[PDB]
RNA sequence: GGUCAAGUGAAGAAGCGCAUACGGUGGAUGCCUUGGCAGUCAGAGGCGAUGAAAGACGUGGUAGCCUGCGAAAAGCUUCGGGGAGUCGGCAAACAGACUUUGAUCCGGAGAUCUCUGAAUGGGGGAACCCACCUAGGAUAACCUAGGUAUCUUGUACUGAAUCCAUAGGUGCAAGAGGCGAACCAGGGGAACUGAAACAUCUAAGUACCCUGAGGAAAAGAAAUCAACCGAGAUUCCCUUAGUAGUGGCGAGCGAACGGGGAUUAGCCCUUAAGCUUCAUUGAUUUUAGCGGAACGCUCUGGAAAGUGCGGCCAUAGUGGGUGAUAGCCCCGUACGCGAAAGGAUCUUUGAAGUGAAAUCGAGUAGGACGGAGCACGAGAAACUUUGUCUGAACAUGGGGGGACCAUCCUCCAAGGCUAAAUACUACUGACUGACCGAUAGUGAACCAGUACCGUGAGGGAAAGGCGAAAAGAACCCCGGAGAGGGGAGUGAAAUAGAACCUGAAACCGUAUGCGUACAAGCAGUGGGAGCCUACUUGUUAGGUGACUGCGUACCUUUUGUAUAAUGGGUCAGCGACUUAUAUUCAGUGGCAAGCUUAACCGUAUAGGGUAGGCGUAGCGAAAGCGAGUCUUAAUAGGGCGUU
RNA sequence: AACCCACUCCCGUUGAAAAGGUAGGGGAUGACUUGUGGAUCGGAGUGAAAGGCUAAUCAAGCUCGGAGAUAGCUGGUUCUC
RNA sequence: GGGGCUCAAACCACACACCGAAGCUGCGGGUGUCACGGUGACGCGGUAGAGGAGCGUUCUGUAAGCCUGUGAAGGUGAGUUGAGAAGCUUGCUGGAGGUAUCAGAAGUGCGAAUGCUGACAUGAGUAACGACAAUGGGUGUGAAAAACACCCACGCCGAAAGACCAAGGGUUCCUGCGCAACGUUAAUCGACGCAGGGUUAGUCGGUUCCUAAGGCGAGGCUGAAAAGCGUAGUCGAU
RNA sequence: UUAAAAACACAGCACUCUGCAAACACGAAAGUGGACGUAUAGGGUGUGACGCCUGCCCGGUGCCGGAAGGUUAAUUGAUGG
RNA sequence: CUUGUCGGGUAAGUUCCGACCUGCACGAAUGGCGUAACGAUGGCGGCGCUGUCUCCACCCGAGACUCAGUGAAAUUGAAAUCGCUGUGAAGAUGCAGUGUAUCCGCGGCUAGACGGAAAGACCCCGUGAACCUUUACUGUAGCUUUGCACUGGACUUUGA
RNA sequence: UUGACUGCGAGACAGACACGUCGAGCAGGUACGAAAGUAGGUCUUAGUGAUCCGGUGGUUCUGUAUGGAAGGGCCAUCGCU
């Protein structure tokens, strides 16, 4: 904190408490006592520490009943009418979208959409599996998660 | 995450204050002297509690030597002649009857003159 | 019904106490924000004798101060954009004007550019004083435009002692000078502190002062390491490893070999890569802009974006604000377009310079004395460097491999140039935040490095909020043609009235109820009459508390405090166990004789990367041996270890 | 006498004044007093020498840095069961 | 301890009764440990200190949710609920925001530090109002004159308490209009506020000419660097 | 800015150093003062007008002179291992 | 030791003046003993003079006091803030017993509130700090000795 | 005559630690006695100083490319009012 060189007023004779800068914590301009600096709020998290949940996660979505499975998800041209349409025959709104693969129009489509999201196989993180009410999987997207969580 | 301090300093202050309400002076509207009443006064209260079982066994039993020595008797000979025959009756009941039922008592100091105690 | 005597004793408060209700002072709290802080991604990394950074004075219709400009002075000329208002702000009014023949406004280029300041014609107390020379013009007592600092390098003329020529002297050309937060390379270089004292040591080659350069700098192509197998310039990151060493062997300091990465590159002294500047081949950016989808009815309301019903747009749906909460009202947003003219980068292919030291390295390698650097403090002390003094060989030669010798291995010093990976942000732009929200956040949200303080260097404040909209209160009355009020008006609301959101506490008052003038002390607590209020009309609620039992504050420090031991006038706001990296134990999880990655790649919290770390075996100082091993002459005993 | 000084008493001590005032007192042509301008300074200056003075600060000035020096010492340390 | 006490209300023996604590018992609740499967028995003073379990505040997710102009946060009363930190419901004020639940992060809880900042008390309407030269009337103006203006009359200085230069200051100078603040009281007055006006040089003082102490100083000599000294010179009045 | 004195200075006295590029002092050095002086001068030290005087000790410590002899540095490098 | 002893001065003299010598512990340029003049210098004694005093009295101005106006300060845990004798962190307004006493100002005085002011300066402590001294320790500026360098020729003496 | 022996050592006493005290018995070699046996100093309890550093005698350890050496380790032992 800027000035608070010497000391405001000598050491004894003066009736006052003891000083030696103005800048000091106890005093209204002065300084904060344990100021904070930039740091990284980062954990680590086993590599099979992280899958044994990614399994226990994906377990629960079928006993729940969360879980839908369809034979390949596809839309063609980006509109975000034509992939709302196709959302209600199956019956979703609020919904995450998982493909072995984010195509270019099915990305551009529901990037607008409000409680729609598309996200790939090792793009599906612990917190969006759990957040949206329904996940809606590819068959190929199936056949991936086995592939990577055994 | 700064945390400010006014609201609930300011609703914990009042709280002190409205249990000094009526004390004289400083003790009821600044707030280091009424925290220090407010503990005083809690400690007297506990140590009154006791007091208070004390304070009227003392008035019922001043209240039956009166009464006793009415009748010719005293309170340690009326005592020992209840306790001789049967009677168990509280000290409470019996100061009450020496200033309300005063014919009843009269039968008591009566009944325990006769156990010759 | 009289008189006397005795007994008894309501009301009457100068002023105080408690409770309640209204005020005043005061500025907390809540909400808010044009201000700050910390990152990420880019930019571009300098400005200056073509006069800088920093200023003084002036400049407008009207006084001052900010912001722009500079005697051509809130501006002049040109291009490019647009498309109707404009003459900057505090900060308003009164005036004068400007223009769809294209204005204010934004961008590129040009012109003007006072005085001070490196300040440079000479002096000076910064913003002042005094000049000289050349050219042109006036006749009076000048005007206009150019020149006149110093040093270095080059060149021309010239010329002392002194003969020749040297020093020296003038005239021209080119360059430099000063400022800037950090980063870089060098010169000089502390102390507090730690070692629970203190000298060696540490702090530390840090703080600080000084000198150069650049957008980066430095270093760089083995007289290098290894170990009889090999590697292959420099720089940076992760490990080896807090290990080997070092150390009043104290406190402490601290590698390398070997691995995993980022980057990829070498070329010359029989003259090369490269770099710089001009001229041309193309591409891409930057300095401004343009288009940019989709809503109605109804209720409450001062005002709908909120309620209820029904729709539409989506490569645009958690943006800002519009009279309360808006994808469809406005500005925006996704996505497409766009440059007369400047800047920049990359690309051709031409010239010029430079690289450049000539010719492979001599006062050099090595040595002696005294110091520095190497993790290494003289130590068995190798290696580098030099203040003093010396001093080789020439490829059948020389340097290293930690005293030294022999044998092997590996290199060729005493000449040069080289990008990238790395460091930093005073400055510009965009985005972001489990950052602050006016005692916080920058000292600075407000005309702040100001007011103020000091001779000076220097130190250094306080101070935000009417309302949606000024609709900012016409008019009447009291009053000094006041201050301040009472009405009336505006507004949804003036106890929102300008010291204006909300408006707490300390503190100061008015009114009502009860108590208080024969009474002794931490002011309460237990019991308790009487009175007042309300209403459920007394086993109720609220306010007072006559009388009476008990009762010497709080904190700290102490064997011990009512202590006449410390601290506090009171209120409001702020104010003290944190964070990073290494670890040990416990709890709770994942894998399991295995567990786990670090730097770094990456589609970026995934996945890769198992170099490394710990465990599965110990004993010994070690060589070493191994369910054993050490001691020992000993398979004896004993220590440690083993299902 | 002016001018320079500061021996005594008293007042004042929250002062008219962070060193004064009223009464008295010493020198008063000199080793005098004084204006303007200048020179010497921090382990340094200056001193007819009191460790005096160097901007109301001197047994080592002020200011900004090392710096949040060190403090086996005092003080304080905030909700509940 | 006091009043008071003499065949005692003193002392010495014996006897019976009663009072007397938060001790023990009775009744109603809460908790810790152990045992058994909710009951039993046996505990529950406490500083330094160890262990266990919780409340409340700000921010993030849950949450493009829910509540809210038929009234949010905040402020001020009342009632009510828990063992406590505390929770809940409402009247008035206010006028736009708040955050159930379960998790995650802390600038997370003040009465003290002769603590820091602002506001306000007590002393107290008390000391003091700054040289003890000195004031008294009349008139005028004015809302209002002890203090302003004029007149009459007293006092004081006069080697100054009168005039004038220099330094220093910078509009304080004069006039018109004013009295909120400033003036230790009031003020119509003012060195105060607003607005105008006011400073005229060949001879006065500067500048210009010259030098003193001293400064700077081309070249120069010296020095790790910055720099020191100094020649020609050119600044510098007192 | 609580001590004005018996404290400091003083004229006079004495000792000692210094031959000039002086001793001495400030300066990493150049240089400057001493001094544009020259032993009747300059520096340091003590005493303190004037009068009468200033006694004994050279063992210690200092200063001056001597140089014979003992020890005695960098340097040198016989000899031995 | 000591107000030594003797003499003078006073009614009375721990001070003063003159001597004695038993100099705790004078002494000759850190000078010895004298000395005219001088001193806001120290001690003692007289004359004059007096409110210095016995012992104070009266008077005059400025405050103090009252009225009008303006308007501080240190201090402060909170106060419904008596005496005495005991007790008690050992000297009590506040505890115990007891005695006194209606409530509130103003002018005065200072006995107490261990009164206010300044984290005691005396004393001790801290493996605290400054500055000063020296034949404390370790260094060092300056001064000085010798070797080498800048640094040469010749002659002579002299050791290997 | 050299048991004032060499390697150990079951088990204890003391004790914060670092230290200290007693010791049967086994293996090697001894000395006295005919032998059973006794002998790991002295009737007992004081006569003592850690670590670091440096020196001396040994050593089937290590020894910075290799063979050696220097240096280091191990055992014994010297230098502290
Ligand atoms: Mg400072
Ligand atoms: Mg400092
Ligand atoms: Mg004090
Ligand atoms: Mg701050
Ligand atoms: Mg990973
Ligand atoms: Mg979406
Ligand atoms: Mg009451
Ligand atoms: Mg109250
Ligand atoms: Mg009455
Ligand atoms: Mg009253
Ligand atoms: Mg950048
Ligand atoms: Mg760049
Ligand atoms: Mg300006
Ligand atoms: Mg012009
Ligand atoms: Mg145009
Ligand atoms: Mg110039
Ligand atoms: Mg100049
Ligand atoms: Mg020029
Ligand atoms: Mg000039
Ligand atoms: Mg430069
Ligand atoms: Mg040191
Ligand atoms: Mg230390
Ligand atoms: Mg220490
Ligand atoms: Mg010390
Ligand atoms: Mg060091
Ligand atoms: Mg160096
Ligand atoms: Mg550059
Ligand atoms: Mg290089
Ligand atoms: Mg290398
Ligand atoms: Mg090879
Ligand atoms: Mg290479
Ligand atoms: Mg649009
Ligand atoms: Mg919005
Ligand atoms: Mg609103
Ligand atoms: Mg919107
Ligand atoms: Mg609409
Ligand atoms: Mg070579
Ligand atoms: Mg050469
Ligand atoms: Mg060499
Ligand atoms: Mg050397
Ligand atoms: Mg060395
Ligand atoms: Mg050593
Ligand atoms: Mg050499
Ligand atoms: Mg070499
Ligand atoms: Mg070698
Ligand atoms: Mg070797
Ligand atoms: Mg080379
Ligand atoms: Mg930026
Ligand atoms: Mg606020
Ligand atoms: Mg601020
Ligand atoms: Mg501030
Ligand atoms: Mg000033
Ligand atoms: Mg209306
Ligand atoms: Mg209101
Ligand atoms: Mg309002
Ligand atoms: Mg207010
Ligand atoms: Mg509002
Ligand atoms: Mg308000
Ligand atoms: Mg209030
Ligand atoms: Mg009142
Ligand atoms: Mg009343
Ligand atoms: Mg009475
Ligand atoms: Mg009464
Ligand atoms: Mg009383
Ligand atoms: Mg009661
Ligand atoms: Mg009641
Ligand atoms: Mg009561
Ligand atoms: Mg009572
Ligand atoms: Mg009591
Ligand atoms: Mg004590
Ligand atoms: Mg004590
Ligand atoms: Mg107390
Ligand atoms: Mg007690
Ligand atoms: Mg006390
Ligand atoms: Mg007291
Ligand atoms: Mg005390
Ligand atoms: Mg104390
Ligand atoms: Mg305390
Ligand atoms: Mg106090
Ligand atoms: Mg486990
Ligand atoms: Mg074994
Ligand atoms: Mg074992
Ligand atoms: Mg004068
Ligand atoms: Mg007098
Ligand atoms: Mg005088
Ligand atoms: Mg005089
Ligand atoms: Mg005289
Ligand atoms: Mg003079
Ligand atoms: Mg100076
Ligand atoms: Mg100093
Ligand atoms: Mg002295
Ligand atoms: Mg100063
Ligand atoms: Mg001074
Ligand atoms: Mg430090
Ligand atoms: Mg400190
Ligand atoms: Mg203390
Ligand atoms: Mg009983
Ligand atoms: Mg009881
Ligand atoms: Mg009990
Ligand atoms: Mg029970
Ligand atoms: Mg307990
Ligand atoms: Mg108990
Ligand atoms: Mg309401
Ligand atoms: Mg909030
Ligand atoms: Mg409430
Ligand atoms: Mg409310
Ligand atoms: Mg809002
Ligand atoms: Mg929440
Ligand atoms: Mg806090
Ligand atoms: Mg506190
Ligand atoms: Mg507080
Ligand atoms: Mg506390
Ligand atoms: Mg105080
Ligand atoms: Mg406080
Ligand atoms: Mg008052
Ligand atoms: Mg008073
Ligand atoms: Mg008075
Ligand atoms: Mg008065
Ligand atoms: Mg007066
Ligand atoms: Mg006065
Ligand atoms: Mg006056
Ligand atoms: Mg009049
Ligand atoms: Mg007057
Ligand atoms: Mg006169
Ligand atoms: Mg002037
Ligand atoms: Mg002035
Ligand atoms: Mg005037
Ligand atoms: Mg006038
Ligand atoms: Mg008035
Ligand atoms: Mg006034
Ligand atoms: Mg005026
Ligand atoms: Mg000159
Ligand atoms: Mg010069
Ligand atoms: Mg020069
Ligand atoms: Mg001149
Ligand atoms: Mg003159
Ligand atoms: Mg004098
Ligand atoms: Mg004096
Ligand atoms: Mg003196
Ligand atoms: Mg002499
Ligand atoms: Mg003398
Ligand atoms: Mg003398
Ligand atoms: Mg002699
Ligand atoms: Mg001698
Ligand atoms: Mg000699
Ligand atoms: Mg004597
Ligand atoms: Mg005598
Ligand atoms: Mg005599
Ligand atoms: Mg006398
Ligand atoms: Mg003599
Ligand atoms: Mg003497
Ligand atoms: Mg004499
Ligand atoms: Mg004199
Ligand atoms: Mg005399
Ligand atoms: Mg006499
Ligand atoms: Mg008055
Ligand atoms: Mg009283
Ligand atoms: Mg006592
Ligand atoms: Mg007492
Ligand atoms: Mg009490
Ligand atoms: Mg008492
Ligand atoms: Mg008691
Ligand atoms: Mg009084
Ligand atoms: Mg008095
Ligand atoms: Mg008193
Ligand atoms: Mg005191
Ligand atoms: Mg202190
Ligand atoms: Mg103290
Ligand atoms: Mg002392
Ligand atoms: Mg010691
Ligand atoms: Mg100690
Ligand atoms: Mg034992
Ligand atoms: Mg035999
Ligand atoms: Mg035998
Ligand atoms: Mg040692
Ligand atoms: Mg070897
Ligand atoms: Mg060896």
């Amino acid at each position: 904190v800027s000035g608070g060189g010497k000391k405001p007023w000598r050491q004894k004779g003066t009736g006052r408490a003891r000083a030696g800068t103005i800048r000091s914590p106890i005093w209204r301009g002065g300084g904060t006592t344990f100021a904070a600096k930039p740091r990284s709020h980062e954990q680590k998290l086993n590599k099979k520490m992280y899958r044994a949940a990614l399994r226990s996660i994906l377990a629960e979505l079928v006993r729940l009943d969360r879980l839908v499975v369809v034979a390949d998800f596809a839309v063609d041209a980006p509109k975000t009418k034509g992939l709302v349409a196709k959302l209600d025959t199956l019956g979703l709104k609020d919904v995450l979208i998982v493909t072995d693969g984010v195509d270019e129009n099915l990305y551009l489509a529901a990037r607008n959409l409000a409680h729609v999201d598309v996200r790939d196989v090792q793009g599906s993180d612990p917190v969006s599996l759990i957040a949206y009410d329904k996940v809606l999987v590819t068959v190929s997207a199936v056949k991936k998660f086995e592939e990577l969580l055994g | 995450a700064r945390v400010k301090r006014g609201v609930i300093a300011r609703r914990r202050h009042k709280k002190i204050l409205k249990l000094a309400k009526g004390y004289y002076g400083a003790r009821s509207r600044v707030f280091r002297v009424a925290k220090q009443a407010v503990i005083k006064a809690g400690q007297y209260a506990y140590r009154d509690r006791r007091q208070r079982k004390r304070q009227f066994r003392a008035l019922w039993i001043a209240r039956i030597n009166a009464g006793a020595r009415q009748n010719g008797l005293s309170y340690s000979r009326l005592i020992a002649g209840l306790k001789k025959a049967a009677i168990e009756i509280d000290r409470k009941v019996l100061a009450d009857l020496a200033v309300n039922e005063k014919a009843a008592f009269t039968a008591i100091v009566e009944k325990a003159k006769a156990s010759l105690a």
